[PDB]
């Protein structure tokens, strides 16, 4: 889920 | 033709590595960090860490490993950068200098390959026979280790395994030999391969391929003692080797994945596993001898040790002690015992490290509403959220405030022989001299025996033996605690002034003019000793019994007037030593002699406001370090003040300055006043270790804060900050916060720990009807917090699975209320983009939260700013403009809709805004038409933004996806449809850290236009600025002359790393300077400094003061 994955990038690596 | 200046205003603090070894000698222990571009040297101490060194790379540290071949006498780095840099570095102690030196280097990047799964692993064989690398599917390269080799040759080597997880190289292989987990399709394996490099092909591998868990994700190799390889899944781990296999699956672990390990004992009995959780566990392999037998493994176990920060990075030290590299939280330095405290924990904290983490998210506040910003940053995650608030400067809090235009000096004054606290304070004054007894805190000027008021105090220390001295225009007079009168008094043997005070607590030496006398507070009569003549004029004295000297005072230093110079002398006899002769017309206004840890100092006030500073010996002394700065632009006092154990030098200036202390170094921060004139210790029954001040006119008392250059002040949440917002009508934050929750068996989600939402003061939950259709999930909340106290006012909590993305402080339409905006989404991890979302709009009263309006929506609203009384959103890839009904709703007026995905907006001032996911960035206006969006232009390149600005009218800022920095103006240009509805790049540069937030604003004041502060991932907060094309080309040009000049450390290329980089391009930075290179021009010799010059006009130190003029941005 892209919302999830940019949670995530936001938070790197 | 853009040009912009960026500079860091805090380093990476974040932990992405950290490795222990003997790399600074073959008997210390070493503890190496890596930050992103920094790499940290410490020395392991009882204490703890010892700071040794600290150095900056080119690029952004993804392989850090010591090793040691043969005939080393001690270990070497090894160190791969991202841009696919090596290099290997060595520890080099010039005797008294450090250099970290590079033995040698190369690019290994590779035109051919695609950048694996897993990212950059490099790998070294125990014997050190090579370095393997895996930089790509399919291949794998590997650096041989020889004699030469000074370049890193390299060959690749087919890999028939297109997927690796990891690999280590195994101990006790006769053949260099690799272990590694890679996937396939039904499931994983552990395979192995020998490597012979005289080949260059692999070979079989001591052990058949085994099977291991579908989530296999770490190799560990074993030491020589054992040898083999374990293996970490989830809720399972393994132990192959030959045909011998272990495997336990305990219960404890199955609740988060490990992250890293670390070997605690060499055998390897022993190692330290790390948690997504911050959990942290012992594995422990139960050994087993065997006469003429070496050794076996009979079995493996797991014990829970306790809880750290979230580890990225773990590292076993000396005893017990275990430093804990932490990437999304404070890094720490944590302790192991053999024993639990209470609840049941082996593991205490020793110190923690501010991590500003991943700034997520942040804003610029002056809360104190000074005009300088502090900033107010969403940091860490899950349980190590926080609030850090980031403000410049030392502060100093004010007392009293005595109105007195005139103060000249002052000095304490304990009035009881007891008490180590004073209750006076005499002071110089306009050719006078006020005493001010104090009834503890208040104040009172009245007469005391033997102390001149018509006469001007140029002294007042405290003279032991029951005695008060004041030393004025013309003598130094006496008064006792016993007599308290007019117990002695000098005179100058001819009816001639002192010109230059001085007395520590025993000694007095004064100046006539050239001429140095010596007098001494002898029980109860000041007694003369020596006489000497100088040159010239004496300007400063300084003496302070320094260590090995009680109370009478060694060694001497002095400034004088027509050759402005400083020089080194002995006591009565006055016999000159070294000396130094500094430039220009003018004298220096102070000199100082100081003590910190384990050297003896001696600085120069000049009355031009800039300083010089050296050393001196308590033994010899002589020359030291010849460095220049510009504190005020008025003379300079320099002084001692009562702190913490390293008690320190405070400058007083128009920019007043405290010298503190840093490795073993100096600090040179400002302290937040508006001009301090003359300032000492103080400490009455009334004002305990308070610091006296006086300027222009009055006096002031009060604390210090910290030290350095920037003060953080952390917020701990317990959970993960996403937003923030300041509402000042309000006098408080919003900040959008998420928790993580578990599948209860009733079904509903329970929670972990108490966070910021749950002890929230207040609380609600949206009630909001708008939809209707272990395991983990995310519940979000919008939290008030206080602005004075961070306390969570309130909290709302938003529905299941509903993700608050976005927030904004705003008035919106006719309507005189500011709310609080709040954009959502419904999230479900099946779901590729969410479908259904809302727009909130809330109002906090007296202490209230209103929920005045919902507004559904048919995607995920990624940002929202205020245009012009309006609501701009955007959603999913729509991006709309709401208007605000006087009936008090939010009802559309327009939108586009040619994006890919709206992440970002920001508004210049006028109808214009900006932003998208993977296709870089649009501009758009508002047609005061019929109400209507018009696109201006767009950058037409495959920019995956992450956060993007409005510098102005025509520049446009861009991060992106890949660690790059851009910008975009529309292009001036003829055939005005297409060329115009196009906007070019005109500057390109690679930041090297990954950006979540721009915004304007600054963290200073009360040649460069704007100041745009940036967040990032690391912990780096950064400043972009914007230039004239002048200051733009002599900054060029000098950034070129720079790197002529400066030995980058793994020799990496200087513009190799600035280069504009993804992996479809490759450019050259254009329009921009790294202030953090120019700004490097400082730490440079004045030999490898005029080098830097050669070639409106050409000068040897004008840019000296041009990048100090610089440096004051931030």
């Amino acid at each position: 889920n892209i919302t999830r994955d940019l949670i995530r990038r936001q938070i790197k690596e | 033709m853009s040009y912009n200046y960026v500079v860091t205003a805090q380093k990476p603090t974040a932990v992405n590595g950290c490795v222990t070894g003997h790399f600074t000698s073959a008997e210390d222990l070493n503890l190496l960090i890596a930050k992103n571009t920094r790499l940290e040297i410490y020395v392991v101490t009882a204490e703890g860490l010892r700071p040794v060194k600290e150095v900056g790379m080119y690029g952004k540290i993804a392989v850090m490993e010591l090793f040691r071949p043969k005939g080393e006498s001690k270990d070497l780095l090894f160190i791969l950068t991202a841009k696919y840099n090596a290099c290997i570095l060595e520890y080099k102690q010039s005797g008294e200098s450090i250099d970290i030196i590079t033995r040698a280097h190369g690019n290994v990047q590779d035109r051919i390959g695609r950048p694996s799964e897993t990212g950059i692993i490099g790998i070294i064989d125990p014997e050190c026979r090579m370095i393997g690398l895996r930089l790509y599917d399919g291949l794998f390269k590997v650096i041989p280790l020889d004699r030469d080799n000074k370049e890193l040759k390299a060959f690749n080597i087919r890999l028939e395994e297109l997927h690796v997880i990891d690999v280590k190289f195994l101990y006790g292989c006769q053949a260099p030999t690799i272990c590694f987990v890679y996937q396939d399709p039904q499931g994983r394996h552990v395979k192995t391969y020998e490597v012979s490099l005289r080949e260059k092909e692999f070979n079989k591998g001591p052990w058949k391929q085994e099977n291991v868990e579908a989530e296999a994700s770490m190799v560990i190799a074993v030491p020589e003692p054992f040898g083999g390889a374990i293996i970490i899944g989830q809720e399972s781990i393994t132990y192959h080797n030959g045909d011998k296999y272990l495997a336990i699956a305990p219960p404890i672990i199955k609740q988060s994945t490990i992250v890293c390990h670390n070997r605690v004992d060499p055998n390897g009995s022993r190692y330290l596993l790390g948690d997504m959780e911050g959990r942290l566990f012992m594995l422990l392999l139960e050994k087993e001898e065997q006469m003429d037998g070496t050794v076996t493994l009979k079995d493996l176990r797991v014990e829970l040790l306790g809880e750290t920060s979230i580890a990225e990075c773990l590292t076993y030290l000396d005893n017990g002690v275990v430093f804990v590299g932490s990437r999304l939280g404070d890094s720490q330095l944590v302790k192991l015992n053999v024993d639990s405290n209470e609840q049941g924990s082996y593991v205490v904290a020793m110190e923690t490290f501010t991590n500003l983490g991943p700034i997520v998210d942040m804003c610029v506040v002056d809360l104190e509403r000074q005009g300088q910003g502090q900033l107010v940053t969403c940091s860490g995650a899950f349980k190590e959220g926080s609030l850090r608030i980031i403000r410049n400067g030392i502060g100093i809090h004010e007392h009293a405030s005595i109105d007195l235009p005139g103060i000249k000096g002052l000095w304490p004054l304990r009035s009881d022989p007891n008490r180590e606290t004073y209750d006076t304070l005499v002071l110089s004054f306009v050719g006078q001299t006020r005493v001010l007894m104090l009834n503890g805190e208040e104040v009172e000027e009245t007469e005391l025996m033997g102390f001149v008021d018509d006469q001007q105090t140029f002294f007042c220390g405290n003279v032991a033996h029951q005695q008060l001295i004041q030393i004025t225009s013309a003598s130094v007079r006496l008064v006792s605690q016993e007599p308290k009168a007019l117990v002695s008094e000098w005179k100058e043997p001819q009816a001639k002034n002192i010109s230059v005070a001085s007395c520590n607590s025993s000694q007095v030496v004064v100046a006539v003019g050239r001429a140095l006398y010596y007098l001494q507070i002898h029980p109860q009569e000041l007694r003369q000793i020596s006489h000497t003549e100088m040159e010239h004029e004496v300007a400063c004295l300084d003496i302070t019994p320094l260590g090995d000297s009680n109370g009478l005072s060694p060694l001497c230093a002095i400034g004088l007037w027509t050759d402005i110079s400083a020089r080194i002398l002995k006591l009565p006899s006055f016999e000159l030593l070294h000396k130094e002769m500094l430039g220009g017309e003018i004298i220096p206004r102070s000199i100082l002699m100081t003590t910190f840890e384990s050297s003896h100092y001696l600085l120069c006030a000049l009355g031009d406001g800039a300083l010089f500073y050296f050393g001196l010996n308590i033994e010899t002394g002589l020359l030291s370090d010849r460095k220049k700065v510009t504190l005020g632009t008025q003379p300079t006092v320099l002084r001692t003040f009562r702190s913490l154990s390293t008690t320190n030098v405070f400058a007083c200036s128009d920019r007043p300055t405290v010298i503190y202390s840093s490795n073993h170094k100096l600090v040179f921060s400002n302290v937040n006043l508006k001009e301090v004139n003359y300032m000492c210790p103080l400490n009455s029954d009334g004002y305990p270790d308070s610091l006296a001040l006086a300027n222009n006119s009055t006096l002031t008392i009060g604390t210090i804060d910290e030290i350095q250059k920037l003060h953080i002040r952390t917020v701990p949440l317990y959970e993960s900050p996403r937003k923030i917002c300041y509402q000042e009508v309000s006098q408080c934050f919003g900040v959008l916060s998420s928790r993580i929750e578990v599948q209860d068996t009733s079904g509903g989600t329970t929670a972990l720990r108490p966070s910021a939402s749950t002890q929230a003061l207040s609380s609600s939950v949206s009630s909001s009807k708008l939809f209707s259709s272990g395991e983990e999930v995310e519940v979000h909340n919008l939290l008030i917090i206080d602005q004075h106290t961070f306390e969570v006012l309130h909290a709302h909590q938003f529905l299941q699975n509903e993700y608050a993305l976005s927030l904004v402080s705003c008035k919106l339409g006719k309507d005189p209320n500011t709310y609080f905006i709040v954009g959502t989404a419904m999230v479900y991890p099946e779901e590729a983009e969410p479908k259904q979302g809302r727009i909130v709009v809330f109002q906090y009263s007296d202490g209230k939260l209103q929920t005045v309006a919902e507004k559904e929506v048919k995607g995920a609203v990624y940002s929202m700013v205020e245009f012009n009384g309006k609501l701009l959103a955007s959603i999913n890839s729509t991006v709309r403009l709401y208007e605000w009904t006087t009936e008090k709703d939010v009802r559309t007026e327009c939108n586009h809709y040619n994006n890919i995905m709206a992440l970002y907006l920001k508004t210049k001032g006028d109808f214009i805004l900006v932003g998208d996911l993977m296709r870089s960035v649009l501009l758009l206006a508002y047609k005061p038409m019929e109400g209507n969006f018009e696109e201006i232009a767009r950058d037409f390149n495959p920019n995956w933004m992450s956060a993007v600005e409005i510098l102005d009218d025509d520049n446009f800022l861009g991060a992106e996806n890949a660690f790059n920095l851009f910008v975009c103006q529309k292009d001036s240009a003829a055939t005005t449809d297409e060329e115009r509805q196009h906007l070019q790049e005109v500057g390109l540069f690679h930041l090297g850290e990954f950006v979540n937030v721009f915004c304007h604003g600054s963290l200073v004041m009360q040649p460069t236009q704007g100041s745009v502060l940036f967040g990032t991932v690391n912990g780096m907060i950064g400043l972009v600025t914007s230039l004239s094309e002048s200051w733009y080309n002599l900054l060029l040009d000098m950034q070129n002359r720079l790197n002529k000049v400066i030995k980058s450390v793994g020799k990496i290329e200087h513009s190799f790393w600035r280069s504009f980089h993804t992996e479809r391009k490759t450019e050259p930075a254009t329009g921009f300077i790294d202030g953090d290179l120019i700004e490097s021009f400082l730490d440079i010799s004045r030999p490898k400094m005029q080098e830097v010059v050669a070639n409106r006009e050409a000068t040897a130190d004008d840019l000296i003061k041009v990048v100090e003029e610089l440096t004051r941005i931030h």
